[PDB]
């Protein structure tokens, strides 16, 4: 049925599943043994869990996730945790030699060497499912693992299956901050290899995660788990109908055919709401208008881009908890006539109801408070675009001279790709900007 | 005998479906078990329209349940009514219709059809002689609009002689839930009009204002919703469930209701939509039935039939009053109110009263009309599709399924066409 | 389900033809992107666009042909010099 | 515009070859298919495999087809029927 596989590349890619595996078994009472020991005080379990775990003959739940990575750090650093007993050794591939931010090593000398293996275990795991729909490939453009690795690996997944969903989830480099040097020229050959052999990309940073906790959540020194944590919220709020039930339903196909425009265009903006802290959940009465409002700002939006500059093309709108219709249809009523938010002079409507009867759920230790009802945005607007403007300015002044080239030169690849990349991103750009031009 | 085979598609189609049977089940005395627990007297000799007469006594629901995904069996089977129905009826796929029409008629319309006609033609052959099918579904979707036509077309053609009737649900710009909502209606609109005996207009914008307007009520959802509509065929279908004084059955109104075969769809309305602080001082009579007959106000479309001229007018009652103030209510009204329907057709509002009133409720009577009204719908659909098509967006998703591009063209001209006809019919002229 | 998608097979190779060459019937009136498209010798990739199965695809390729044909002299002799006169 | 379409023809002409190439093959094997290709009216769809320009279509076809044509009277009449002699 409703079952699809989730794939992690890099450590990013790792910790991301790891967080949202340990949300699906804290929201659904299974305990990290893999059993269900509680005997004496239930505390609730008996829903679908075929979605994401399996039911074995003695009462056992095996996670559905590949967790591969080139290097072995994070594959033992996993492994000395708590959770050890839950998954199995097999799904968690080392490696010898590792890309560390480099496309050229990662793609050709070290990630064609592993192949087999992991295509080996993906297909033993479809084949112990039964209804497969899409994927859940979780890297990111600027680690090395995440970027050439991914590409490669999601280059064989396309033409082995062509009729499965293939969806996307990264972390974008900051103009402002970052981590790396090379994150640019990884980034500019992963594009590519994203747009023209995948059908839905979800891109997202740091720095708006950074400014939003600064600013609703309060905190001074913040940490890559409250980052995970929203991230996994995310998701989850994503795949909320698959594993319960609502009034109305809503599958990864039933949003994912409506939010592709174009098969050039098929970027959303991502907006979770309420982020807030637990403080900031009590003495503030949560309805459903002002929170849609909310998520047009643009200081809501985990991508740094101010909406005003272009228009809205495709909404997708989502809901999770206790939700009343009357108050959506109030808050579209709203949205619809509101002239600071900016639409094509052809789409008049356009948006999504799923209603999930399931209010989402809180950790103990995490910052979350309990929210009655929660909300997820997925829009599509050209004016988003900059980010791809700025990426190929960067990459420009740093092709120029050839900075760190020489390295992947001798790796050995054709330099001609570097201007294919850029043309074809400038060509995306310019289908960008037309879409965005009404009559 | 005379029999109903009832059809459902669609998950709103489904859950609809599944308030009706509820709600006649309610009304005529059925336990959730599957027996019998009735206590009047018409709810035994015709009870078998829409059951089955079975060993025990035990009535079996008659209704095929269409679906491409399997979450909404789940759903409507836990409910404190979802055990009595039929299991085998049960037809989902393995995949989803992902709201779109094409894929879904293409890809889940070819190898799951032949399953739903195999089980169609064994209820058929089940009972001596039928009337007509009813299916209920919703063109918000690729699981109501792409199979119910093809459904519809299918038992067109197999049986011919036989009555179609559906209650799709319109949609409106200001309450989406599609993208690509005006591609799926304007591919639905062509078989309606080409493949289908009557439609009735649903809207659940128009059902919401109504009840957050008069019946004040607090956190109102689909369940009104479904209970309404439920309400609505049930005083649509007791003139032949409950046979009273004058009664009246789905083609007699079909062939009267409808002028022209391009031109079948109507204008369903309740008349009793108080709040529940009124339901205790209310005068129960005539003229106030008539007021909320006629205005627009009570009218559960999302539009104004006054901006074009009444066409025809079927008033059904479901009671115990009288003859005589049907008669002098639609004449004044006809003699006032004169340049609000075709003055070339006099007398164009039938009369229809039950002698059974219903279950829980003393006074009920439905509105059943076809006003122009729907010009509106019908020509901002026609815009928005156009606007769609002008540069195509949305439109790499039905190409890759193999359909072309000249479909939506001749689409779109026979919405000019019925469009064109249906204004120049609305200022239908005594002469030049 | 075989022999069905033999018919199935042919009949999709045959309408995709038939549907270039519906859209065709307004494409053929912009000779920019046909010049594009051209420039490599692609009259020899016109040259099976007369093997072209039944009258649905023939009867707006010729539609194209011609206005194929009017953009300047060169093209009106490439049927000669391509051999599909 | 016409670049993307001639684009868009090329990679359907490419599939095309595949699937062509692909089927003949595959459903020459057995008696049953040889009358079922018999009485399932491929052959005036299946005249392109003799008609079109390309070569390892039609040869990978009509050597199947002359497997086909080879367990009785009734493919290749077929094939009269089909108008592909």
């Amino acid at each position: 049925m409703r079952e699809c596989i989730s794939i992690h590349v890099g450590q990013a890619g790792v910790q991301i599943g790891n967080a949202c595996w340990e949300l699906y078994c804290l929201e659904h009472g299974i305990q990290p043994d893999g059993q269900m020991p509680s005997d004496k005080t239930i505390g609730g379990g008996d829903d679908s869990f075929n979605t994401f775990f399996s039911e074995t003959g003695a009462g056992k739940h095996v996670p559905r996730a590949v967790f591969v990575d080139l290097e072995p750090t994070v594959v033992d650093e996993v492994r000395t945790g708590t959770y050890r007993q839950l998954f199995h050794p097999e799904q968690l591939i080392t490696g010898k030699e590792d890309a560390a931010n480099n496309y050229a090593r990662g793609h050709y000398t070290i990630g064609k060497e592993i192949v087999d293996l992991v295509l080996d275990r993906i297909r033993k795991l479809a084949d112990l499912c039964t209804g497969l729909q899409g994927f859940l490939i979780f890297h990111s453009f600027g680690g090395g693992t995440g970027s050439g690795f991914a590409s490669l690996l999601m280059e064989r997944l396309s033409v082995d299956y062509g009729k499965k969903s293939k969806l996307e989830f990264a972390i974008y480099p900051a103009p402002q901050v970052s981590t790396a040097v090379v994150e640019p020229y990884n980034s500019i050959l992963t594009t590519h290899t994203t747009l023209e052999h995948s059908d839905c990309a979800f891109m997202v940073d740091n720095e708006a995660i950074y400014d939003i906790c600064r600013r609703n959540l309060d905190i001074e020194r913040p940490t890559y788990t409250n980052l995970n944590r929203l991230i996994g919220q995310i998701v989850s709020s994503i795949t909320a109908s698959l594993r319960f039930d609502g009034a109305l339903n809503v599958d990864l196909t039933e949003f994912q055919t409506n939010l592709v425009p174009y098969p050039r265009i098929h970027f959303p903006l991502a907006t979770y709401a309420p982020v807030i802290s637990a403080e900031k959940a009590y003495h503030e009465q949560l309805s459903v208008a002002e929170i849609t409002n909310a998520c047009f700002e643009p200081a809501n939006q985990m991508v740094k881009c101010d909406p005003r500059h272009g228009k809205y093309m495709a909404c997708c709108m989502l809901y999770r908890g206790d939700v009343v219709p009357k108050d959506v249809n109030a808050a579209i009523a709203t949205i619809k006539t509101k002239r600071t938010i900016q639409f094509v002079d052809w789409c008049p409507t356009g948006f999504k109801v799923g209603i999930n009867y399931q209010p989402p759920t809180v950790v103990p230790g995490g910052d979350l408070a309990k929210v009655q009802r929660a909300v997820c945005m997925l829009s599509n607007t050209t004016a988003i675009a900059e980010a791809w403007a700025r990426l190929d300015h960067k990459f420009d002044l740093m092709y120029a001279k050839r900075a760190f080239v020489h390295w992947y030169v001798g790796e050995g690849m054709e330099e001609g790709e570097f201007s294919e990349a850029r043309e074809d991103l400038a060509a995306l750009e310019k289908d960008y900007e037309e879409v965005g031009v009404d009559s | 005998m005379r029999e109903i085979v009832h059809l459902q598609a669609g998950q709103c189609g489904n859950q609809i479906g599944a308030k009706f049977w509820e709600v006649i089940s309610d009304e005529h005395g059925i336990d959730p078990t599957g027996t019998y627990h009735g206590d009047s007297d018409l709810q035994l000799e015709r009870i078998n329209v829409y059951y089955n007469e079975a060993t025990g006594g035990k009535y079996v629901p008659r209704a095929v349940l269409v679906d491409l995904e399997p979450g909404t069996m789940d759903s409507v089977r836990s409910g404190p009514f979802g055990q009595i129905f039929r299991p085998d009826n049960f037809v989902f796929g393995q995949s989803g219709a992902g709201n779109n029409w094409a894929k879904g008629h293409y890809t889940e319309g070819a190898e799951l059809v032949d399953s739903v006609l195999d089980v169609v033609r064994k209820e058929a052959e089940s009972c001596d002689c039928l009337q007509g099918f009813q299916l209920t579904h919703s063109l918000g979707g690729g699981t109501g609009s792409g199979m119910g036509t093809l459904l519809i077309s299918k038992i067109r053609e197999e049986y011919p002689d036989r009555i179609m009737n559906t209650f799709s649900v319109v949609p409106s710009p200001k309450v989406s839930d599609t993208v690509v909502e005006p591609y799926n209606a304007t591919l639905s609109v062509h078989q309606l009009v080409e493949n289908t005996d009557e439609t009735y207009c649903i809207d659940n914008e128009a059902l919401y204002d109504i009840c957050f307007r008069t019946l004040k009520l607090t956190t109102p959802t689909y369940g009104d919703l479904n209970h309404l509509v439920s309400a609505t065929m049930s005083g649509v279908t007791t003139c032949l469930r409950f046979p009273g004084q004058l009664n009246a059955d789905l083609r007699k109104l079909a062939v009267n209701m409808v002028p022209f075969p391009r031109l079948h769809f109507f204008m369903p309305g309740f008349a009793p939509l108080t709040s529940r602080g009124s339901q205790q001082y209310r005068a129960l009579t005539v003229p106030e039935l008539t007021q909320q007959m006629f205005d627009a106000k009570n009218m559960m479309a999302a539009c104004d039939p006054r901006h074009g001229r009444y066409l025809t007018v079927a008033a059904v009652f479901r009671g115990r009053m009288s003859m005589k103030e049907v008669d002098e209510q639609m004449l004044n009204v006809q003699n006032k109110n004169s340049s609000y329907f075709v003055e070339w057709i006099p007398n164009n509002v039938k009369t229809a009263v039950c002698d059974i009133p219903p279950r829980g409720l003393k006074m009920s009577a439905t509105f059943i009309g076809n006003s122009t009204a729907i010009q509106e719908l019908f020509k901002r659909i026609s815009e928005q599709f156009t606007a769609m098509f002008r540069r195509k967006a949305f439109l790499h998703w039905y190409t890759g399924e193999g359909m072309d591009e000249m479909e939506f063209t001749e689409a779109e001209s026979n919405m000019n066409d019925l469009v064109s006809e249906y204004q120049q019919y609305q200022d239908a002229t005594a002469e030049e | 389900m075989s022999q069905r998608q033999v018919l199935q097979v042919f009949e999709q190779y045959q309408k995709a033809r038939t549907q270039f060459v519906q859209m065709v019937a307004e494409l053929a009136t912009r000779p920019q992107n046909i010049e594009t498209l051209q420039n490599a010798g692609v009259m020899s990739l016109l040259r099976p666009l007369l093997l072209d199965v039944v009258p649905t695809i023939q009867q707006t390729a010729a539609l194209a042909l011609g206005r194929l044909a009017n953009y300047n002299d060169d093209l009106a002799e490439a049927v000669v010099k391509g051999d599909i006169l």
